[PDB]
């Protein structure tokens, strides 16, 4: 804003990980053609 | 510091926070505050020390 | 705010077996934070080894040290590293302890006074002792400076006990000798916080670090001189004050 | 069938894995197992058994590595309660590290290696970052002889060479193959193989990598 | 002499105490001023600095919104969702991995407290001595061995002040050995309710509640309170009352104390000591204690006061029963600014006296307590916390707002064992529900014809009458449009008579509307059996009224009408329905001089085109509450009318009017205007009605 950026008001990336989303998945969507199709959302972590 | 720029030049200021479990150049009072400058598409490296 | 001479590495590179990257060439000299040097082979009998210069662009207080690295392609755990600095003797960092545990004292000597200041910020809830004392002996030494002073009375008490008679020992780093000029046989009046405390029971000493302060006292046949007069029945009124009534907190 | 998250672990973690269960037809079942974990000598350190009934066939388990441990290899050896002569494996590793920044490949034009070829042979280097972006950096390559359990090295074979933008090329002659060895008959060389190490460091002085082709 | 001109706050006001030589800023509910609250004048003339949790200063007062804090770390699990900062009302979901199991609350959202709400989420596995600890939200762990003998630590993030254990360690039997940290801010305050209840779970054990001793034992209370500058209140008033209090409750279970008081201010000055043989019975230790003066021409000197108590517990061979008896000390501090000596090595002594921590199998740990109660806000939260003492599932520490919150904690306390015959009493547990948290609202809906829906509300004065207003109901309403909903369960109940005003009429003039008298009242014939979510409302000028503000009975009507209705800015709530569940919403009615403005903007409300005399419909009886006075506070609904409209004082909730319109409709625009007020019957007019008609249920009107 009026004043330069300076370092107070910053988050810091924290979650370094090494291996994450371990859950289990059920489908029962009804069938069309034999293929059942589901729609799952994931948040992902803070590494690059 | 990684700059990722096509074309682009940076002057950014970097600090470190103090702990009291280490001891610096940063006490409560003062801290460390450096100015530096990344050419586009490269890297810089800054060091620091601790005990 | 230190940086290489190209001419000088250019020279360097030019001569057998050492080798620059040709990248470092292109790297004008305002961004020559690090450098990096390949080695053929290092003999087993003598020294062999090389020098150059450093200039300065900018001017930065505080500097912090340097640093040198070396070490073998295959085997990384094996590396050995070494400082320098040049107004501080190899290059390590300041620091006061033995052998177990220790704080640092990268900081500066005291603070910096009238009546009402006086009055008022002794009072503070961090300061835990005030005292008068008389420098009894001085030893200097190589690590650190030592004093060893006797207390008059104790104005405000904390949570060491002491007597009257008793003899107590202050440490300081050696820069702060300029400082304080203290003279052999003389009177002071000092107050400081609780987290300069050191050692143990019953050895504890006390640290001169910034927020400690020492005053000196004139002797009592001088305060009928108007050099400290105002300041002598001041510091009277404040004694008195604490001792009868205390402090309005 | 055991699956296990990751490959590598340090002291402190924890293990994850999980045990499905199929018959002869490849379809899910239901009955009792059992598992051991058993240390690089051999004793086993823990012991357990589990039922795999009305879960369609897949157990999770899991298990916390102490943080006073040996190092090395780690085996998980499962089997039925019905008929303990067959018994199913699987292999870990134990060891601190930390983790790195970009990859290296090192690959051969030819597969084999004819006896009669005056080029030698040519391999090439390539180093990339792990999102995607390309490296600069030097290398040192060296070559070996591989024969029944037994390594050979040739030390006249070192080589540093320059990678920028993540390309590099390595001659191996002729000359230098034969005298490495006591064999000037080369058709005695037939039946044993080559292996070729290399290390890659940025101009950063941060990393080092390590990558090995044998055979 | 210090400069007193130019300390106004943005967005809300400022008082001057202690005649100048202190300010203190306040802000309405979901606000808190930064940096600092209140300052202090010293004597250079020169006010004090803005003393942060890093000395951050400002040049301006202002006050900003609420932020509850930010998880930190979660292991094994997730939660969703995530943002830089959560504001009031928002909910976080955790979920963990398999082959886990989760204790204690999936959902959780942070109310306009500060804190959120439910219990710690714990996912464990099941494979050590001494089961997960858990990181509590906002604070950051070290250690990850569970077997016997090990260590965590716990530590949290900047701008942020510890409270509880520093270090766990697991004992022999399979529990930690300490408190579970949950570090807290500078605007966070106990609410009575929390703190009588934490104090009498700590205190008792449970079966009712009574108090375990062993035989041939005994308990000794030392209450410790300090006079130093920081009230300066006459003579010690106000911590009579609450010592009276203390004395009685505990009297009251049938035990036999012996009592001991001190004061200090730079010198201990012991007044009843334990070794006096006339110190075990209430009549003569309060007639000590109703003649304590003052003595002051300061300083604090803890040290000595504790010292004090220690030499008044030492034993000059012990006697019998040394290792059969308990200590209860209770210090009232508001300050604890040491100057003098730290005084946590006084207490390491003294529980040397008693061998407590100097064994492995005998640890002897519940023979000593130390309750700490801080008042104001300069209370120095750390030094607070290491005198203490610190046990599991137990809190010791407690900090109020103000002097009158103590004496409504112990006057809550002493009212709490009363039987459910009192009025308009609420003691919420730890997993209440909603109901439980109001037990009086009651439910009508009626389909009336060539109409949709009509819900309206109502309170339940006692056992026979229900009170509703009179726009929803009217006199051709049979038994079809008659539905009550009480108790917490949909079963209907039959009736016996409906009870209009007289006076109340709707009917050339331009005003369809007139809402004079909106007072309707339903009498059963039917008794209610009083228990846990149900419970009645307490009326104005009533004896149990008069007996529930802590008077003396001599105050008149228009006295009560003065205290419950002064000429200012009063506080008021109303409980509102929103998203299928009932919740408090607060407002400012204003009953003073400003009543004439807040009903000169009537003649915005639609169909007042031909208003002869703006009072000839607004009836002098009505009350105008909300509005932009001065901040801009949500009105009422005009199709959510029918509620009670109470107000919370004494820790009491008291009726004060029924609900009858709003100015505008803004209210059905949910999913504010300057000019919307809300107009409300006042029931002190009414009372003659409700006095002929409230003869035979012999409720002690008067
Ligand atoms: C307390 O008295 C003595 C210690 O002097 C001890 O023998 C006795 O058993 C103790 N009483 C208990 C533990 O109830
Ligand atoms: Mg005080």
């Amino acid at each position: 804003d009026e004043d330069i950026i300076a370092e107070e008001n910053i988050v810091s990336r924290s979650e370094f990980p090494e291996s994450w989303l371990w859950n289990v998945e059920d489908l029962k969507e009804p069938p069309k053609n034999g293929i059942s199709t589901k729609l799952m959302n994931i948040f992902l972590k803070d590494s690059i | 510091l990684y700059n990722y720029r096509q074309n682009q030049e940076l002057k950014v200021r970097v600090e470190l926070l103090h702990n009291p479990a280490f001891c610096s150049l940063a006490t409560t009072k003062r801290r460390h505050q450096q100015t530096v400058t990344i050419p586009p598409k490269s890297s810089l490296s800054v060091p620091y020390v601790i005990v | 705010g230190f940086a290489p001479d190209t001419d000088d590495l250019k020279q360097l590179a030019n001569g057998v077996d050492r080798y620059i990257s040709k990248y470092e060439l292109d790297k004008a000299f305002s961004d020559r934070n690090t450098l990096i040097i390949y080695l053929d082979k290092v003999s087993h009998s003598e020294d062999d080894c090389l020098a150059f210069k450093v200039h300065q662009y900018f001017n930065v207080e505080l500097i912090q040290p340097g640093a040198v690295k070396v070490y073998a392609y295959y085997n990384l755990e094996e590396s050995c590293t070494r400082f320098y600095h040049p107004e501080k003797e190899d290059g390590k960092l300041n620091k006061l302890c033995r052998d177990e545990l220790c704080r640092c004292a990268e900081e500066n000597c005291f603070i910096q006074v009238t009546l009402e200041e006086r009055l008022d910020k002794a009072c503070e809830p961090g300061v835990d002792y005030v005292y008068k004392t008389r420098l009894v002996k001085v030893q200097l030494s190589n690590d650190f400076d030592e004093y060893i002073m006797a207390i008059e009375q104790t104005i405000k008490s904390g949570s060491d006990e002491v007597q009257v008679g008793q003899q107590r020992t202050f440490i300081s780093p050696i820069k702060c000798r300029e400082a304080l000029k203290l003279e052999e046989k003389k009177h002071y009046l000092m107050w400081g916080l609780s987290s300069d405390f050191w050692g143990e029971k019953p050895n504890l000493s006390y640290i001169i670090g910034k927020d400690t302060w020492v005053e000196h006292w004139p002797e009592e046949d001088e305060c009928q001189d108007e050099e400290n007069q105002k300041q002598c029945q001041d510091l009277g009124a404040f004694t008195e004050s604490m001792v009868v009534f205390g402090c309005p907190n | 069938f055991i699956q296990t998250d990751k490959t590598i672990y340090t002291p402190g973690s924890t293990v994850l894995y999980r045990i499905f269960t199929v018959n002869h037809k490849l379809l899910p079942v239901g009955r009792t197992v059992m598992v051991n974990i058993e240390n690089p000598e051999g004793i086993p350190v823990k012991q357990d058994s589990l039922s795999s009934q009305n879960q369609l066939g897949v157990l999770p388990l899991s298990w916390d590595i102490p943080e006073l441990v040996n190092m090395g290899q780690w085996k998980i050896r499962a089997y039925y309660e019905n008929s303990p002569q067959q018994v199913f494996s699987t292999e870990f590793e134990v060891k601190e590290y930390v983790l790195p920044s970009f990859e290296v490949i090192v690959e051969p034009t030819e597969k084999f290696y004819y006896i009669y070829n005056e080029k030698g042979l040519e391999v090439t280097i390539t180093a990339r970052f792990l999102y995607g972006k390309k490296v600069e950096g030097t290398a040192f390559v060296i070559f070996g002889i591989q024969d029944g359990e037994q390594r050979i090295s040739l030390p006249e074979s070192l080589k540093r060479i320059p990678i920028e933008d993540g390309s590099g090329e390595v001659v191996l002659s002729r000359k230098v193959l034969l005298d490495g060895v006591q064999n000037p008959r080369a058709e005695d060389l037939v039946g044993k193989s080559l292996y070729v190490s290399a290390t890659v460091i940025l101009h950063s002085g941060s990393d080092m990598v390590q990558a090995e082709r044998s055979g | 002499s210090c400069s007193l001109e130019g300390v106004e706050i943005k967005g809300g006001s400022f008082r001057l105490l202690q005649e100048g030589q202190a300010l203190e800023y306040v802000c309405p509910s979901g606000f808190y001023p930064y940096p600092v609250q209140t300052r202090t004048c010293r004597s250079t003339g020169s006010w004090s600095t803005l003393k942060t949790q890093d000395q951050k200063t400002v040049r301006k007062a202002e006050c900003r919104a609420i932020h509850c804090p930010r998880p930190h770390d979660f292991e094994n699990g997730e939660y969703w969702p995530r943002s830089p900062y959560y504001n009031v009302s928002d909910e976080i979901s955790f979920h963990c991995y398999d082959g886990y199991t989760l204790r204690g609350s999936a959902n959780r959202t942070c109310q306009v407290n500060g804190r959120w709400s439910g219990q710690t989420a714990i996912c464990d596995n099941g494979a050590g001595y001494c089961s997960n600890p858990g990181i509590p939200i906002g604070t950051r762990k070290v250690g990850s061995q569970y077997r016997l003998e090990d260590s965590v630590t716990y530590h949290c993030s900047r701008g942020l002040t510890l409270r509880g254990s520093q270090r766990r360690t697991c004992q022999e039997g399979g529990s930690w050995s300490g408190t579970e940290p949950s570090c807290q801010d500078s605007f966070m305050y106990d609410t009575p309710q929390e703190v009588a209840e934490a104090f009498l779970s700590s205190l008792t054990e449970t079966i009712k509640r009574k108090i375990v001793l062993d035989p041939s034992g005994s308990m000794n209370i030392y209450l410790v309170l300090d006079g130093s500058d920081s009230i300066g209140a006459s003579n010690f008033t106000g911590a009579k009352k609450c010592l009276v209090n203390l004395i009685e409750k505990v009297a009251s279970y049938g035990v036999k104390p012996r009592y001991g008081l001190v004061t200090y201010a730079t010198y201990p000055k012991i007044w009843v000591k334990v070794s006096e043989a006339d110190s075990s019975n209430a009549d003569w230790v309060t007639k000590q204690l109703n003649e304590i003066n003052y003595e002051d021409h300061s300083g604090t000197n803890t040290k000595k006061a504790l010292q004090a108590v220690y030499s008044m517990m030492s034993w000059p061979v012990p006697p019998e029963g040394w290792n059969r008896t308990r200590h209860v000390i209770i210090l009232m501090t508001d300050g604890l600014h040491n100057m003098g000596g730290d005084p946590i090595t006084v207490i390491d002594e003294i529980r040397d006296l008693l061998y407590i921590g100097k064994d492995r199998k005998n640890p002897r740990e519940d023979y000593l307590d130390v309750y700490v109660f801080g008042v104001g806000p300069l209370v120095n939260q750390v030094n607070i916390n290491a005198l203490a003492s610190k046990k599991d599932n137990e809190q010791h520490v407690f900090k109020v707002k103000d002097m009158e919150n103590l004496e409504d904690v112990f006057y809550q306390m002493i009212d709490e064992s009363q039987s459910l015959s009192l009025c308009g009493m609420v003691w919420e547990h730890r997993k209440g529900t909603d109901y439980h948290k109001q037990p009086w609202q009651a439910k009508i809906s009626v389909i009336r014809p060539s109409k949709g829906h009509e819900s309206c509300m109502g309170a339940v004065v006692s056992e026979y009458f229900v009170l509703t207003a009179a726009h929803c109901f009217t006199v051709d309403d049979k038994e079809h449009s008659i539905k009550v909903s009480v108790g917490g369960e949909k079963r209907d109940l039959e009736i016996e008579v409906v009870l209009f005003h007289p006076n109340y009429n709707i009917n050339e003039a331009g005003i369809p509307e007139f809402y004079d008298y909106d007072v309707a009242l339903i009498k059963l014939k039917n008794k209610l059996k009083y228990g846990q979510t149900i419970r009645p409302i307490c009326l104005p000028c009533t004896e149990g009224t008069t007996r529930a503000l802590r008077l003396p009975p001599t105050t008149t009507c228009q006295q009560q009408k003065e205290e419950l209705l002064p000429a200012q800015d009063i506080k008021a709530l109303f409980v509102s329905e929103e998203e299928k569940k009932l919740t408090r919403k607060e407002v400012y009615i204003k009953n003073g001089d400003k009543k004439g403005s807040c009903e000169r903007d009537a003649q915005y409300a639609p169909g007042y085109d031909k208003v002869k005399d703006i009072s000839e419909v607004v009836t002098p009886r009505f009350l105008c509450t909300g509005g932009v006075s001065p901040y801009a506070d949500p009105n009422t609904c005009r199709g959510d009318s029918g509620g009670p409209l109470i107000v919370h004082k004494r820790s009491r909730f008291i009726q004060v009017g029924v609900i009858s319109w709003g100015v505008v409709d803004v209210c059905k625009n949910q999913k504010v205007p300057a000019h919307a007020r809300d107009f409300h019957i006042n029931l002190f007019q009414v009372l003659p009605w409700l006095k002929e008609k409230l003869q035979d249920e012999d409720l002690g009107f008067l």
